[PDB]
């Protein structure tokens, strides 16, 4: 019996949830942006310790 | 009585002191270690160190002269100090060194004994002077790929790649008259120097301007020199500050003044009326800190600098501090501001009113270059005091709150956290 509502609500659930997914992704690369583009360099050091 | 300023081609500036036992003369070139380039770095500190090589400094040692030199970022100075009466003994020895002589100091036995000592010089600094080392790299990353970045004393790299043909390449471009100012400090008159200056003829490369580069800029960034073999941890942090001759030049120096400067050892320091201090002291989060608002012609650096033997708890150290900085925008006590205005003045004094002529030179030379004249203490104070709280709450509101920072450091900084933490503490959660 629930049928027509069930897809109705289903509609809403997905549209919102999809958007969150894509929105969440974006956000993630932002907060990671410093670590992703983070870049090291090596310079061996004079032997005395 | 109000500092003298007159130009006959050579802009001649002086500042009299009737209670000075000595005086000093010299030049200030309005182009410093930030008018250099990536691979000629340290050329300006190389020039300083031939100028004090035993050769030229033994000359002026029979004469009774002492020479002073320093390089900054926007500027560059060459000062000589002696008794006030031997005031021609200064001007002549200056004249010899900068228009007469050229290759007498530029020997292949001189220059390969100076460069083989400005190399040991910049190899004790980056080796054992971490607080400035950290402080220097802070510029390198905040002002990356831009004028201010180049360390004043120059990279050991671009400092073994430089011959005399390079000392000159910078000299003949940026050692001009239209980029210099002659200074008279201590115990001499304006009519003693500008007389003894128009006494001498000649003109070096007249009409010539020194050249320009892409104006400096700022970008939120880090650079970390971890070294777990060094007993402490040194960190310096900041935002895009305020330039010399910026509307908030003083507003910003007042802010620095509030949180100020700590030394966990001097019991005097432990009692300062600084709010932040309430936190830091509980567990002894650090050994010392200090703030600043470094101002340069094109851009500035408001932040602070700390050393600490406390490695597990650095993460709070940076936290308590950057949170305090938030108050400056949202909740600074007026009665804090007064203690600032008050203390700024005392500091700004011992800066400007020290009984040492050499300082009053660079101060004068740099300022009378950038804005033309100097600004009097009464002028400064008249500004400092005008400053309301709203002064400080709108300056932090643009400059401090939620803006990119610029961290750098070395020693045991594994505990020093990451960039999305630190940077995030620039704000506080609101409804």
């Amino acid at each position: 019996p629930e049928h027509d509502e069930r897809k109705r609500l289903g509609l809403k659930t997905v549209i919102i949830l999809s958007s969150l997914y894509l929105l969440s992704i974006w956000v993630k690369k932002f907060k990671w942006a410093g670590i992703k583009t983070r870049k090291f360099v090596f310079n061996p050091p004079k032997p005395r310790k | 009585a109000e500092v003298t300023q007159l130009s006959n081609g050579i802009v001649v500036a002086t500042e009299h002191n009737p209670s000075a036992h000595t005086a000093s003369v010299g030049v200030v070139f309005g182009s410093g270690a930030a008018n250099e380039n990536p691979y000629n770095n340290g050329v300006s500190n190389l020039w300083k160190n031939i100028f004090l090589s035993k050769e030229n400094s033994a000359v002026a040692a029979k004469e009774g002269l002492a020479l002073s030199s320093n390089i900054s970022r926007d500027f560059q100075s060459y000062i000589v100090s002696s008794l006030p009466g031997s005031t021609d003994k200064s001007l002549d020895f200056l004249n010899q060194s900068f228009i007469q002589q050229k290759a007498n100091l530029l020997s292949s036995s001189n220059f390969e004994a100076t460069k083989k000592s400005v190399l040991k010089q910049v190899q004790d600094f980056e080796d054992n002077d971490h607080p400035n080392r950290v402080l220097e790299h802070l510029h390198s990353t905040a002002f990356q790929n831009t004028p201010l970045s180049l360390p004043t004393r120059g990279t050991l790299e671009s400092l073994e790649n430089l011959v005399v043909a390079d000392l000159e390449s910078f000299a003949n471009n940026h050692f001009l008259n239209s980029n210099a100012v002659v200074v008279g400090t201590g115990n001499i008159k304006h009519e003693d120097l500008v007389n003894s200056i128009e006494s001498k003829n000649l003109s070096l490369q007249t009409g010539t301007k020194p050249v320009l580069k892409k104006k400096a800029a700022f970008l939120g960034s880090e650079v970390r020199l971890r070294d777990d073999t060094l007993p402490k941890a040194w960190i310096s942090l900041a935002v895009e500050g305020e330039p010399v001759n910026s509307p908030n030049y003083f507003v910003a120096k007042l802010a620095a003044q509030i949180f100020g400067s700590y030394n966990a050892f001097e019991p005097a320091s432990r009692l300062q009326g600084i709010k932040l201090l309430d936190n830091i002291q509980e567990y002894q989060l650090c050994d010392n800190f200090n703030h600043f608002s470094l101002s340069y012609k094109d851009s500035g650096l408001w932040g602070f600098s700390t050393a600490t033997r406390n490695v597990t708890m650095i993460d709070d150290l940076i936290h308590f501090t950057l949170k305090q900085w938030n108050r400056l925008t949202i909740s600074v006590t007026d009665t804090e501001v007064e203690r600032a205005k008050s203390l700024l003045k005392l500091q700004l004094g011992q800066l400007y009113e020290s009984g040492n002529p050499v300082n009053d030179a660079n101060l004068l030379g740099a300022e009378v270059l950038i804005k033309g004249s100097k600004l009097s203490l009464g002028e400064a104070f008249k500004k400092i005091d005008a400053i309301t709280v709203k002064d400080v709450k709108a300056w932090a509101g643009k400059r401090l709150w939620d803006q990119d920072i610029a961290i750098a450091g070395t020693g045991q900084i594994e505990g020093l956290l990451d960039y999305m933490r630190i940077r995030s503490d620039m704000s506080m959660m609101r409804w």
